[PDB]
DNA sequence: GTAAGGGGATCTTGTATATATCTGACACGTGCCTGGAGACTAGGGAGTAATCCCCTTGGCGGTTAAAACGCGGGGGACAGCGCGTACGTGCGTTTAAGCGGTGCTAGAGCTGTCTACGACCAATTGAGCGGCCTCGGCACCGGGATTCT
DNA sequence: AGAATCCCGGTGCCGAGGCCGCTCAATTGGTCGTAGACAGCTCTAGCACCGCTTAAACGCACGTACGCGCTGTCCCCCGCGTTTTAACCGCCAAGGGGATTACTCCCTAGTCTCCAGGCACGTGTCAGATATATACAAGATCCCCTTAC
């Protein structure tokens, strides 16, 4: 019955429609705009969660923590470009030591 | 109170940055740059706090002030 | 600093522009063309006065040296006697030459095959055949010295010749006298006559030296005997050369010698040369008249040039058959 | 208060069934979703304003996604949005 | 024995690049924050979240700056960083005119 | 040797620096830049048309970008006790700037 | 006629003029190729964004306003061409 | 007096700014004093830039302001350069500047 | 064709106020128009964000003042604030 | 007696400056029409007072790990010197950008209309939000196993 | 050989995932007014070609100043041990001030009428562009004079 179930998405559509309607973006809001919104947001969150769960599996843990999200974002090139100006709390750094500083 | 940022703390931050050896005139420069950064961010946060007619600086004021400078931060209510 | 308090630049600019434009438009006025009221206090700006006075002084000092300076015939005939006495008393004299000597042949200064040797070249030859003149250095490229009759063993044209072709493939190197010039298609670093040789099997090259090029041949521009003669000579007689280019060769003037030991130079040219202050006695006037008067003073005769007296025709190397049509100038004939 | 904890958890159990999550990670995910929503919405609003329009359709959202997401992310997001819109309209 | 100078330096690099905690004490940073803020408005108050967020942002900024500084120092064929490296990094980044 | 006047290596370089820092004109010929812009554009849409002001704006932006990049490169080159600029200077400037 | 290999139209003296305006006194011999690559990348990005803007409006001509919008979208605001 | 800019003693339009604020999707309602404040601030900024531009034009013995003078005025002042830090002005050029190490010794 | 709006009439009045015997060209006019539009957009966007943060539907002069303080660096901000307050006081009193 | 180094005069070249001629763009005037100002109504946003129970600031006693100090030694920064070659300066030659016409046609821009689509409002039912719990996932402590030095 | 770090076993403890109950926000249904999709016309600016005159690009030679490698020194960071200190933890009090609710005046949107300010078009004359001839300001080299030998 819900407009989300009419498209298969798991994200809300009424919430997105209300946020677009009272967000001071335009005079009128189309009918299919919240469906597009929810589709794109769902794709992005699903992909990020897949990569983070992979990185959590490589560390022999059953839960995801900000370290794994940071690892997933930093390792992949596309998500690294998207979240370039973003600082993640309790993230850390990618392990990297310059070769010229390594002993011979 | 800037001298409460000890020298081992700067060494640890440099280690996480990948630095091997550190000169002896680095600590004062680090203190100067940190002071400038904090001054700017706190100035913007206090402006945001003053507009809302409050006396307490909330985490959202800091988040907005950071976002104004292109230093978006996640995990505190963004 | 306050933004308004930072308006001192306006007063700074105002004072600067005021003083500069005032002094410029005040001192730019000539004193002789100024009135009493505007010109009574010209000397008030002492620094401005001395600065513009020195600038103008150097200006007409530089200008005044670019015009002809001549001496009246009385002074000329007074100087020629002492010059003749000096040349008679001279032991080893070398003669330097420049563009002014050939000017009497309607040759430009700073077609060309129709020129002929002048009186000065004949006087030089007659002086040389009397032991008076031993070595001659020249910077002219016309080649009138060759046509005069002066032996090539005692001359060295340091900038090449327009009537000679050279080949470097041979171990002792080869030279050939050509009646016509080879200067038609010559440029910097492009030294190729584009003509068949005698027997070498390689195309010849010209002999002209351009600015920036370093002389390497030894047949037309002998750089050993010239230096040796300039070192050994005790007197110098430059004629018709501004010496603005020849002054760049140290060994020719023997500049390493102490100033007292340097040979005495007797310049004869209209304009002013940078060696003027060290001249033993400079003469101002046409070098042709001066040489004629020198010959009259010494009693030496006047050699006469004839169009059948050119030795270039006898020494001209015959060209390979069919190669004559390449050149596009006027040939020289007896 | 409102959040996307309920939906992100659904997507998580969809992708990795035998995995849990803490609270700080969920907060970071919420901030991520809010940031992306604001970026796309503002870009679409500018697009409508430039063309002298008064409504925000799905064409605005699609062009915003093209101008914002990089690389193959844009391709896959555009495809999923078109497919979801078609399924919603037909159903 | 005595390790040759350079081993403990890399050991610490690995340790602090395989970690997530904070590298500055909390009480001194709070004191510095309050003393800086007292010059904009007297009798101010703070929440713990505000000071925590300020600390996280500052540490991230300093770590990134040190990365750029190390790159600049390596470019000049050295191993140790100097104030001129910090100045060059800050000028190229645009933080200084 | 007939030695003419010749400036030492470095004088004309500083003269050119002053000449091109006192001017405002464009330093790239227009026809090759327009050809390059169209060639790049033909990989997103076929048979496109361009306004003259569009190409002028593109040229202005590109020239400003390149001048700023060269200033940063010169600073990087000076830092390493050199006078000449080399590709590694450009790479370091772009890496610190945030590009790449 | 299709365009091909026009990056060579940005000549070495032009790069030298840009460098002199930037304050550069001595230039290596490998700088020209690096400059060409950087310029190509910059132009690629800007023209892609401008083409997207002009295609949203169902147009066939790229306008200066689209170029200005694309530049402003990358933090390179430009004055004097409208806006 | 009728015009709202004359009552506020400004040279910038108040009605036009009010209409632009209303038809811009910034907020549902717009107060009465906002256009006056905005017009005053914009007038102050434009006059401040124009004065320096005119001084720089007079320094070159010219009586018309061109983009080069605007660029000189903007880049030669600290705060105006900080404000317009990421802006490109067409036909403006750069400030003359040579590093000291490159000059002959 | 349609009527197009610009700020040339006001910019010229301000210029004649400051430098009474100076002119201006067309390119400089375009640059000035772009400058005014850019500053208007910046301040209006900041004010709208400030209104949304505090859950208010109205943009007042307090929002403009706060946006001016946030966006202008220094003594520029101080002088702009004083000028705006003077203008609003004169308008309200009259 | 000899030679290496410091400084004034000079020549040259490129840039700045004074004077006249001209041309196109800036500045001022006119017609007019569309947007801003004047007057009035109604209704919801915002200011003001009151209350509570959350949260921030302050003080106190241990303890224990982190910071500060001293010392010795070795590796890295920096100056100095020699050498090879790559890059700048200038000249002669070859090419293609820039300019001024001439012409055509796609495509941008504007006008009319007419229908489908988005905003508004009253009912009403279920999806998401606040509280409590329960039990396991991960950190902690200790012994030994591998691993660079 | 030998310390530093990962690997395995056993324990504890609080945080994540479920379950209950409920209340506001999304869903249904219909209605009304207007935005924009589509057809059509026009006129303007973007594309294509041609001929020419000339300045900029290009190829080449020469030499010199700069970049790079090697060596020596000396000095200033790093690793280790011992003493000093203050951060962190857990506990307890107290009042400021953020957050919610109730009510009322008044400020702003909406509408109609009318006029004047600003925009499109036109015309002239003057400030800046251009050609031409001088003046001068800096660079590059030479040669004389001074000093250690
Ligand atoms: C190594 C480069 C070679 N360049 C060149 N060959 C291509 O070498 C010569 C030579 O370098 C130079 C000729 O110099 P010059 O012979 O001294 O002629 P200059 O211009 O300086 O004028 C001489 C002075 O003598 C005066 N003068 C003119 N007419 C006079 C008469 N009839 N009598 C006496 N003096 C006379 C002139 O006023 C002039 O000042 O160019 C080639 S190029
Ligand atoms: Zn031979």
């Amino acid at each position: 019955k819900s407009r989300s179930s009419r498209a298969g998405l798991q994200f809300p559509v009424g919430r997105v429609h209300r946020l677009l309607r009272k967000g001071n973006y335009a005079e009128r809001v189309g009918a299919g705009a919240p469906v597009y919104m929810a589709a794109v947001l769902e794709y992005l969150t699903a992909e990020i969660l897949e990569l983070a769960g992979n990185a959590a599996r490589d560390n022999k843990k059953t839960r995801i923590i900000p370290r794994h999200l940071q690892l997933a974002i930093r390792n992949d090139e596309e998500l690294n470009k998207l979240l370039g100006k973003v600082t993640i709390a309790q993230g850390g750094v990618l392990p990297n030591i310059q070769a010229v500083l390594l002993p011979k | 109170n800037i001298q409460g940022i000890t020298k081992p703390a700067i060494r640890r931050l440099a280690r996480r940055g990948g630095v091997k050896r550190i000169s002896g005139l680095i600590y004062e420069e680090t203190r100067g740059v940190l002071k400038v950064f904090l001054e700017n961010v706190i100035r913007d946060a206090v402006t945001y706090t003053e507009h809302a007619k409050r006396k307490t600086v909330t985490a959202m004021d800091v988040v907005y002030a950071l976002k104004r400078q292109g230093r978006t931060l996640y995990g505190f209510g963004g | 600093e306050r933004k308004a308090a930072e308006r001192v630049r306006r007063l700074r600019e105002e004072q600067q522009r005021e003083r500069l434009r005032q002094v410029s438009r005040i001192l730019r006025k000539a004193a002789a063309e100024r009135s009493a009221e505007e010109g009574r206090l010209l000397a008030e700006s002492a620094d401005l006065v001395t600065e513009l006075q020195g600038r103008s002084r150097r200006r007409e000092g530089l200008k005044r040296r670019q015009e002809e300076v001549c001496d009246d015939p009385e002074e000329l005939r007074g100087k020629v006697r002492e010059l003749a006495s000096a040349v008679r008393n001279a032991k080893y004299l070398v003669v330097y030459t420049g563009a002014g000597i050939s000017t009497a042949a309607s040759i430009p200064d700073y077609d060309l095959s129709e020129a002929e040797p002048t009186l000065t070249h004949m006087s030089i030859t007659r002086l040389h055949e009397q032991k008076l003149v031993q070595h001659v250095v020249s910077q002219n490229c016309d080649g009138l010295h060759l046509r005069s009759g002066l032996p090539r063993t005692a001359i060295s044209e340091l900038h090449g010749n327009m009537y000679i072709e050279v080949c470097t493939s041979c171990v002792p190197n080869r030279e050939y006298v050509r009646v016509f010039d080879v200067t038609e298609r010559t440029a910097l670093h492009r030294h190729q006559t584009g003509r068949t040789c005698h027997k070498c099997g390689t195309q010849l090259r010209d002999t002209i030296v351009h600015f920036g090029e370093r002389g390497t041949l030894g047949q037309p521009l002998n750089w050993e005997a010239a230096t040796e003669a300039a070192s050994r000579a005790d007197t110098i007689l430059c004629l018709g050369s501004s010496l603005k280019v020849l002054k760049k060769y140290p060994r020719l003037w023997c500049m390493t010698k102490p100033p007292s030991r340097r040979p005495k130079l007797y310049i004869v040219n209209l304009q002013w040369t940078p060696k003027d202050d060290w001249a033993a006695l400079k003469l101002h006037g046409k070098c042709d008249d001066v040489m004629r008067l020198l010959m009259a003073e010494l009693g030496l005769e006047i050699p006469a040039y004839s169009r059948w007296q050119d030795p270039i025709f006898s020494l001209a190397t015959p060209l390979r058959a069919g190669e004559e049509g390449s050149h596009s100038r006027k040939s020289l004939c007896r | 208060k409102e959040s996307y904890s309920i939906y992100v958890y659904k997507v998580l159990k969809q992708v990795h069934p035998d995995t849990g999550i803490s609270s700080k990670a969920m907060g970071i995910m919420n901030s991520f979703v809010n940031d992306i929503f604001e970026r796309i919405a503002g870009e679409a609003s500018r697009l409508a304003h430039y063309n002298k329009r008064s409504t925000i359709t799905s064409r605005e959202i699609q062009t915003a996604v093209r101008l914002l997401l990089p690389g193959e992310l844009a391709k896959h997001a555009v495809s999923e949005g078109t497919k979801a819109v078609t399924k919603y309209t037909s159903a | 024995h005595r390790y040759r100078p350079g081993t403990v330096c890399l050991r610490e690099i690995r340790r602090y690049q395989k970690s997530t905690e904070l590298l500055i004490r909390k009480l001194p940073f709070q004191r510095l924050v309050r003393e800086i803020a007292q010059d904009f408005k007297t009798d101010l108050r703070f929440q713990s979240s505000a000071v925590m967020a300020l600390q996280e942002a500052s540490e991230a900024y300093l770590v990134g700056l040190f990365e750029d500084t190390n790159l600049a120092a390596i470019h000049a064929k050295r191993v140790t960083i100097m104030p001129k490296d910090i100045q060059l990094a800050r000028r190229i980044r645009g933080e200084r005119a």
